RNA sequence: GCGAGGAACCUCAUUUGGGAUAUGGUGAAAACCGUAGGUGC
RNA sequence: GAGGACUCUACCGAGAGUGGAUGACGUCAAAUCAGCACGGCCCUUACAUCCGGGGCGACCACGUGUUACAAUGGAGGGACAAAGGGCAGCUACCGGGCGACCGGAUGCGAACUCUAAACCCUUCCCCAGUUCGGAUCGGAGUCUGCAACUCGACUCCGUGAAGCUGGAUUCGCUAGUAAUCGCGCAUCAGCCAUGGCGCGGUG
């Protein structure tokens, strides 16, 4: 896992669209999702097509990418 | 006070004629590679890297190939 | 027995304190550690106050049964509605 | 002041000085009891004194490489040896039963393609 | 060779024939322990007579003598038991006894 | 091979050298929200080790800088100093 | 258990999409804005 | 100060060798245009070129291996003594730590630093799918790296699967050899390394 040290990796331009906010593409596949992201459709690149995600309490923690299948 | 020569290099003739001496033990290192460009494994050659170090010492006060530290 | 399980008798101690669902050999090394009870007599030459202290290091403060399942199927069950 | 002979077997040298005494073989600033516990291991060492001169001599051993199998026939053969100087008459007693002779086997290199020496991968 | 304890070279013959692995001195020790159980239990000669008739119980006499050490040892891991000295002890009391499974197999 | 292979290399490599102060001021301190503004190009994890002449990404040696066809190709040829071949 | 004796990004040739042929702002980046080559046969 | 090491020379059975490299002598239209050059053809508003995000890792058959299926054994506690090869990286020593290694410091660009396990004693397990086995899955973390979801390694705590020595057939060798046990290196930020290349113990 990603040491303690360091703290959680969360894309500061995703960070900053989800604050300042319709869906938000993004392809911040590796991201991890934030408390703040509750409440938002943001669609994930997965190789050809944009998953859309709807952000509930229960996925916070998780890589943006879990939610998005590729192959 | 003294002054110590050490001489090395990859020829052991070469060393031992320019040095007009407690002989070192030898560096080999021996490399292995395929003898084919593709595929054709299991069939190998070693190259053989030598390098001779000499010492002498001179108390209270040459060919190309050769490095001599003075210490 | 000693919680919810009856141990082999014969046994030694710090191997069958690895039949409950929660312990293994390294949970059952330290638990006799910390209860101060030797890991060399078997289980049925344990006094009674042996006994109660081996409980009392083995509740408040580990999952064991019962509540280790049903936390184990609680996050398989969240794993899966993820 | 010491009669002086070296052996060698495997990748394991022993050096031996051997001088009047009664028994007492110390190796590697330890006694021979205690450094060698095993009773065949001992045999090994002091088969040759047995075969001729026992309780008899004091030996002082040095040891470096190898396992203690290799290390114990080194210092028999370093034995062997240093007793014919000792006597020149005692020469054909150790040869018979085949103690002066120095084994020269040592472990076989790699052969590339192969992962042994002489194992081959299976082919099927 | 010499054998450690006796001195024959049937005996290291014989661990050479029981050595697995590459490990000789686990051969010894079994042997040896075998040797001792057999004067243990039942036991008029020596263990190491007693372990020379039964070999003679059960073309070239070298290789009468290894096809013999290799029967005795094939039917002492035949046979069943915990440890293989306690088991190879019954092969040489069988044997001094002439019956079994491993006589004249 | 190829020509963009190496010119891309070449291109990671000089970004590498030019940003090679900032990241290290970044990473003895605990900043981290700025470590992710640099350019990904600019950071040395991005730099394969080819072959100095024919480029070749596989079989490197890290001695010569050579791949181990090339390295036999001037082993055999004498090109390389003191390298000779073993009678066994 | 091979070219490969180091496929998360790079390697990478394969697929989808966006480009071109000093500071700001817009951008996932490339990039934008104002003040000969082929790892093709 | 010369018994070993280390590195230079000279003889080596007519009397009481081995391992490896050389391969004039070869056929397969055998393999290699993707190591590298190169005759011909085909691409230039795209088969050229830059970058993000995916794939090469997705799920029955064959080959090559690693673990086991256990008492010539597993576990716990003590005693052992190797050859070769690496070190801008390994690290002497003090403490935060259960542990992976972090945080202060010390030598070392190399006859200062990483190298044993199998063995030898003592105790438990006593034939049980077990104190055998270690697959799979849940939680906590430590690193590297901008980034570990697809898709890294390692360390703790649980969970504990198939597996009871394997039919027809078939593969490897004739001695420091097979069988075993550990150690090291190449590429490399990290690593999938159980692979490849070597080194020694007992035998
Ligand atoms: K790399």
């Amino acid at each position: 896992s990603r040491s303690l040290k360091k703290g959680p990796y969360i894309n500061l331009k995703l960070e900053k669209k989800v604050l300042a906010m319709a869906v938000i593409k993004t392809w911040a596949r590796a991201s991890m999702i934030s408390p703040d992201f509750v409440g938002h459709t943001i669609a994930v690149h997965n190789g050809n097509k944009f998953i859309p995600v709807f952000v509930t309490e229960n996925m916070v923690g998780h890589k943006l990418g879990e939610f998005s299948p590729t192959r | 006070q003294k002054i110590r020569i050490k001489l090395k290099s990859y020829d052991y003739m070469l060393v031992d004629k320019s040095a007009e001496p407690i002989p070192l033990p030898t560096h080999k290192r021996i490399f292995t590679v395929n003898r084919s460009t593709f595929v054709n494994k299991k069939s190998r050659e070693q190259f053989e890297l030598s390098s001779y170090k000499r010492l002498i010492d001179i108390y209270n006060s040459l060919p190309s190939g050769v490095e001599v530290e003075i210490k | 027995r000693i919680v919810g399980v009856d141990l082999p008798q014969n046994k030694r101690g710090f191997i069958a304190l690895t039949y409950i669902y929660g312990i293994g050999r390294s949970s059952a090394i330290t638990i006799l550690d910390k209860a101060g009870v030797d890991r060399d007599i078997k289980v049925k030459d344990w006094s009674d106050d042996q006994a109660a202290a081996i409980r009392d290091v083995i509740g408040a403060g580990y999952k064991v049964e019962g509540d280790l399942r049903s936390e184990v199927q609680l996050n398989i069950k969240r794993l899966m509605d993820i | 002041d010491y009669i002086n002979a070296i052996g060698r077997r495997k990748a394991a040298v022993a050096r031996v000085y051997l001088s009047e005494g009664s028994g007492k073989i110390v190796i590697n600033k330890r006694e021979i009891e205690q450094y060698f516990p095993s009773s065949i291991l001992q045999y090994i060492v002091k088969q040759p004194l047995l075969k001729l001169v026992a309780a008899k001599y004091d030996i002082k051993i040095n040891l470096r490489g190898g396992g203690f199998k290799g290390q114990s026939e080194a210092a028999r053969l370093a034995i062997a040896r240093a007793l014919v100087k000792i006597n020149p008459d005692d020469k054909p007693a150790l040869r018979s039963e085949g103690f002066i002779t120095r084994d020269p086997r040592v472990v076989e290199r790699k052969k590339p393609g192969r992962p042994k020496a002489r194992k081959r991968f299976q082919f099927s | 060779l010499p054998d450690p304890v006796y001195g024959d070279v049937r005996v290291t013959k014989f661990v050479n024939h029981l050595m697995y692995d590459g490990k000789k001195n686990t051969a010894f020790s079994i042997f040896y322990g075998a040797l001792d159980i057999v004067k243990t239990k039942h036991s008029e000669k020596s263990a190491l007579e007693i372990w020379k008739a039964a070999l003679d119980n059960i073309i070239r006499p070298e290789r009468k003598e290894s096809i013999s050490m290799k029967n005795l040892i094939l039917y002492a891991r035949k046979r069943g038991g915990k440890t293989m000295a306690d088991k190879l002890a019954a092969e040489i009391v069988d044997a001094f006894n002439n019956q079994g499974a491993a006589f004249k197999r | 091979a190829k020509e963009s292979m190496k010119a891309r290399e070449v291109k990671r490599a000089k970004l590498v050298a030019k940003y090679a102060a900032k990241r290290a001021a970044l990473k003895a301190e605990g900043n981290y929200e700025a470590l992710q503004l640099l350019p990904k190009n600019a950071s040395p994890v991005r730099l394969h080790n080819r072959c100095s002449m024919t480029g070749r990404p596989k079989g490197y040696m890290r001695q010569f800088g050579i791949s181990r066809i090339q390295f036999r190709e001037m082993a055999s040829a004498g090109l390389i100093p003191g390298v000779k071949k073993a009678s066994w």
